[PDB]
RNA sequence: GAAAUUGUUGAAAGGGAAGGGCAUUUGAUCAGA
RNA sequence: AGAACUGGCGAUGCGGGAUGAACCGAACGUAGAGUUAAGGUGCCGGAAUACACGCUCAUCAGACACCACAAAAGGUGUUAG
RNA sequence: GCCCUGAAAAUGGAUGGCGCUCAAGCGUGUUACCUAUACUCUACCGUCAGGGUUGAUAUGAUGCCCUGACGAGUAGGCAGGCGUGGAGGUCAGUGACGAAGCCUAGACCGUAAGGUCGGGUCGAACGGCCUCUAGUGCAGAUCUUGGUGGUAGUAGCAAAUA
RNA sequence: UUUGCUCCACACAAUAUAGAUGGAUACGAAUAAGGCGUCCUUGUGGCGUCGCUGAACCAUAGCAGGCUAGCAACGGUGCACUUGGCGGAAAGGCCUUGGGUGCUUGCUGGCGAAUUGCAAUGUCAUUUUGCGUGGGGAUAAAUCAUUUGUAUACGACUUAGA
């Protein structure tokens, strides 16, 4: 929806006479903001159990912030989405330096690579993959080689006038 | 910020120059594109020599002389780009028109002037590597036009006079640095240097 | 634009003078009009509106 | 000199010409509503011509007031001329056309002694 | 509907308008391909 | 010196428009040199003059001017809107205006 | 002694109609102070 | 072709959908300034040849709802599962 | 998923056009920006509503003034006005020193119906206001009568021997 | 030609301006590569360096740029002459020789500026035309009418005629 943060969000479906003190089930969400980390707990808590937001109260909700935002990681995340004739799990790896990142990005490649818009996807699980060689995609792989370096050839300048007076150069 | 702006059209992306030009003319500019049959179009040979038959039968069917006019040349295709472009049945419209002027190749009048490029229309800077392209000139023969040849030639000559020009004027430039670095150490080269010159 | 829950330019439905052409009914009226503004009778504001009723709605007495 | 005023503001300077009087020599432009159920001026499409409306209501501090800030009162003789006496700075006389050319001598001389501004004092004068 | 028989046109729209020519003598609109290796001659001639 | 210039050149590029209505009240200026809004703004609120040239002799000159002044910036390239005492004739569409420094806050 | 319609004179404009609206340029013309 | 509810057009201009009675936005005295709606910002055309991650090369590419159409079935094309 | 095959119609033609290929395409995200007769603020017009003010130099309490809101419109209703022929009253109104009429990319007033003025022409009457009255307002009706165009110096004025 | 035509110079009158206000400042090619400098064993060579935009380069001080006095150096620049060469794609421009003249802000002095009143484009450009004063230059045709029939509805065409 936006550029993303984490939420965890627990809610309670309300204390009645025979049951005080309910479950107080968690869940961490992905959102732009605190009214759709709600939206989408009341969402996925009415797909799991049986409560809704009239049945039920929001007890806590708090950004969690990356621990080490500053340290690049790769990430599994297993997601479950509808495709135009079905729903799919799928399994794709990100390298990040956030969950919040990782999860921006599975949106932007979902929405490029299968035309899966957000209402049409389940983020099941972000997990940091520890130890590489449990990163089992080639596209994340090939940047845990050893010593990596690469050029960026045809580089393009963005001119800031109309007309140039050299012919540029694309070097590097 | 020049009375008038020559741009070389060689690999400059026909629709992306024509808009650049088009803007100019509407701003008040006056344009000469030189250099038309060096022109590129995205796509291969084929395709855009299968548009511009597309466009060929397009004609007026009780009289073909009414009907749209095909043009061969590549200064006249891009003109069509740059007239599709800009507002041409309003008197606004035909001044802008009047204030521009394309040419193949690099006539007299203007060989000896500053040519300048368009980077945002440029096809090195624009075109994903690998993406194919074609010619304007090689699509205009295809087409109908008559002086690939001819230009090609006279671009010959020009080029081998513009090199005897460069050549004498690279000498003089390395003469004109030599005497700059001279004197570098002097102060009022200092003081310039302590501002900027 | 507005979407109004009342008619607009409503005229308030009432006679606010006598429709009659009287010059001395129209005296009494003035009369009655300044008696009303300045005293906070109910009994002058009552009159000042009899004043201006048409002659079925001023049965005989 | 007549009474301040605040400027003068004309909302709408042009004629209000009735549809068509350009077109049609039957038409003409003294102004008339169209009443024609499809008339593009009675829908008021865009690009046509503009209808008078109470919108167009000059201020009613300059309304009736001449260029000069007086309102034009028409006389036909000195009487008339004369009601205007205390009245120099609002109001300015306007001698009417089928004065003769005497009786405009004599109106205009008598306004020049009671300071009253005549907006007409060149008609029927001797050539 | 379509011609229900078919036929040729009549006439050749190549040699259109069928106008008056604008000169009593008709202009040559090519000339042989020049070989610069035989020596110099006439391409046409003039005659009555 | 061979320079006299005390003004910002300016072309006068057309009314405020919408697609298929403009508004000859306002004026849009490409000022010489000024690619973002944030540049404009220091010539927001200078006079701009519009300065042509006329067959008859007005007031001991042939030379006529339209002054404005501008008002706002225009969009994200460094156009500005302008207003003149009088509109500009839209013919001057792609004409050159003066934008001088005055008034000035430096 | 109107209009339609017309001649002359003068003014102006005119790349497949003309006419109209908003705005200003230019020319002409003019009131107010 | 015929019903239900509501909203509309008819009776209605205006901004947008090139164009269009009905769609979107919004309803209208005369003006000024500001801000927006829907819709757009290469050029026509006012407004970023903006930023970002991908995908696509079509010898019939595609390009915004109403709407001006395309299906079953197929392709070591290419992408991701 | 995108692309491709499947994918054939008649005048030449339509993502609106040009044109666009790390897009100016498709999916998605973020900002900036553009502009409606909409929204905000201000003025002015009118309408409606609520009020103030007969205490004087006060002739316009149908007046003057204060305050707030509102303004789409066919069929249609109502209101306030404009204009015409004639009538009672009045201005002891205008006029042969020029009434009425007519012409006038000349001026002024009114949102408008219209009103007023100047200039020309002209020749015998006519107008403002308060009221009365109607055979009272035209763009149309294949309207009526009369007049006049473009067509157009056109079709044509060629049977009966000359 | 009741002194006609053309070119140049000057002056004066008009005429307008799609819009000057320091300079349109010239390699070619490539871009998964180049530019420049330099060296040699002259190449698809070695070495060095540059880019990361023209944010440059050149120009730029002086009553819109006056009048003068010097220093330094034989530079820079304008003008009209002049030597020769190159340029046909639309050349109409580019380069070059020599002397003459003016300026020189490379440096150092002396004088002037005001009152356009606190701004007003505050007039400095070039486009055509006309006229007058001088100088220079050249001394026809076409059409109608007649005529031909290689032509032809009429125009048109194609012929002939001192
Ligand atoms: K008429
Ligand atoms: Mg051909
Ligand atoms: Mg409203
Ligand atoms: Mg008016
Ligand atoms: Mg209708
Ligand atoms: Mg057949
Ligand atoms: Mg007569
Ligand atoms: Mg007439
Ligand atoms: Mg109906
Ligand atoms: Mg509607
Ligand atoms: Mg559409
Ligand atoms: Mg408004
Ligand atoms: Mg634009
Ligand atoms: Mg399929
Ligand atoms: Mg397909
Ligand atoms: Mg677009
Ligand atoms: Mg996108
Ligand atoms: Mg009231
Ligand atoms: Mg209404
Ligand atoms: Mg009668
Ligand atoms: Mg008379
Ligand atoms: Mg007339
Ligand atoms: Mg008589
Ligand atoms: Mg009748
Ligand atoms: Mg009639
Ligand atoms: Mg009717
Ligand atoms: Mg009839
Ligand atoms: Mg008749
Ligand atoms: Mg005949
Ligand atoms: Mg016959
Ligand atoms: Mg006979």
């Amino acid at each position: 929806m936006a550029h993303f943060k984490e939420y965890q969000v627990i809610g309670r479906r309300l204390p009645t006479e025979s049951v005080p003190e309910p479950k107080l089930f968690r869940m961490r969400i992905f959102a732009s903001n605190e009214v759709i980390a709600k939206s989408r707990y009341w969402y996925f808590l009415q797909k799991l159990h049986k409560v809704k937001k009239a049945s039920g109260e929001i007890v806590s909700i708090n950004q969690i912030n990356e621990a080490h935002p500053t340290k690049v990681k790769n990430f599994g995340v297993w997601v479950r989405y509808d495709s135009r004739s079905g729903t799919h799990n799928m399994y794709k790896e990100i390298r990040d330096v956030s969950r919040v990142a990782a999860v921006e990005t599975l949106y932007q490649d979902m929405a490029a690579r299968h035309r899966a818009r957000f209402r049409s996807i389940h983020i099941l699980k972000v997990a940091e993959i520890e130890k590489t060689a449990d990163v089992k995609r080639q596209y994340v792989k090939q940047f845990l080689t050893k010593d990596l370096k690469f050029p960026l050839p045809h580089r393009v300048q963005k001119s800031t006038k109309t007309f140039s007076y050299k012919r540029p150069s694309t070097f590097y | 910020v020049e009375p008038v702006v020559v741009i070389d059209g060689k690999g400059h992306l026909v629709g992306r120059l024509a808009s650049v030009v088009a803007k100019q003319l509407l701003n008040g500019q006056k344009i000469v594109v030189v250099r038309a049959e060096e022109l590129n179009i995205s796509g291969e040979f084929f395709r855009n020599k299968l548009k511009y038959h597309d466009f060929l039968r397009k004609a007026t069917a009780f009289n073909k002389t009414r009907g749209p006019f095909h043009f061969r040349a590549p200064s006249r295709i891009f003109y069509k780009a740059l007239r599709g472009m800009v507002s041409h049945k309003t008197a606004r419209g035909k001044a802008a028109l009047e204030r521009l002027k394309v040419f193949e190749g690099i006539p007299p009048p203007y060989d000896k002037k500053k040519r300048v490029v368009v980077p945002q229309a440029l096809r090195v800077l624009r075109l994903k590597p690998g993406r194919k392209y074609t010619t304007l000139g090689k699509l205009s023969t295809s087409v109908g036009w008559k002086y690939e040849d001819v230009v090609a030639k006279l671009e010959a000559k020009r080029k081998v006079s513009s090199a005897e020009y460069y050549a004498k004027k690279r000498a003089f430039t390395k003469k004109v640095a030599s005497a700059n670095a001279t004197a570098a150490e002097s102060d009022v080269a200092k003081q310039l240097a302590a501002l900027g010159y | 634009g507005i979407d109004h829950t009342s008619k607009q330019h409503k005229r308030s439905g009432h006679r606010t003078a006598p429709k009659s052409d009287n010059v001395y009914l129209k005296l009494l009226v003035k009369l009655y009009t300044f008696l009303a503004r300045r005293t906070d009778a109910p009994f002058n504001k009552v009159v000042l509106k009899a004043l201006f009723l048409s002659k079925i709605n001023r049965p005989p007495v | 000199a007549s009474l301040p005023h605040p400027k003068i503001v004309k909302k709408h300077t042009k004629k209000f010409k009735r549809h068509h009087s350009d077109r049609y020599h039957r038409v003409a432009e003294n102004w008339r509503k169209q009443k024609g159920i499809d008339s593009v001026v009675r829908r008021r499409f865009r690009g046509n011509i503009s209808q008078p409306k109470i919108g167009y209501g000059s201020n009613k501090k300059t309304k009736f007031l001449s260029p000069s800030g007086h309102k034009t009162f028409l006389v036909a003789n000195v009487k008339d001329l004369e009601t205007l006496t205390m009245h120099t700075k609002t109001y300015a006389a306007e001698i009417a056309h089928n004065i003769s050319a005497k009786n405009r001598v004599v109106i205009l001389a008598r306004a020049k002694a009671l300071g009253i501004k005549v907006t007409n004092p060149k008609g029927r004068l001797a050539l | 509907s379509h011609r229900k028989y078919e036929a040729p046109r009549h006439g050749h729209l190549g040699f259109l308008p069928r106008k008056r020519a604008a000169s009593i003598r008709a202009r040559v609109k090519a000339f042989p391909k020049d070989d610069r290796s035989k020596p110099v001659a006439l391409t046409s001639f003039l005659g009555y | 010196a061979e320079s006299h210039r005390l003004y910002v050149k300016g072309k006068h590029l057309s009314y405020q428009r919408s697609k298929r209505v403009n508004n000859p009240n306002v004026s849009l200026i490409k000022i010489e040199g000024v690619a973002t809004p944030q540049d404009a703004q220091f010539y927001l609120g200078k006079r701009i003059a519009y300065v042509y040239r006329a067959s008859k002799e007005v007031r001991g000159s042939k030379i006529r001017v339209m002054w404005g002044k501008v008002t706002r910036t225009h969009g994200n390239s460094g156009v500005v809107r302008a207003t003149f005492r009088n509109n500009l004739p839209a013919k001057t569409f792609g004409a050159s205006v003066r934008i001088f420094l005055y008034p000035s806050n430096i």
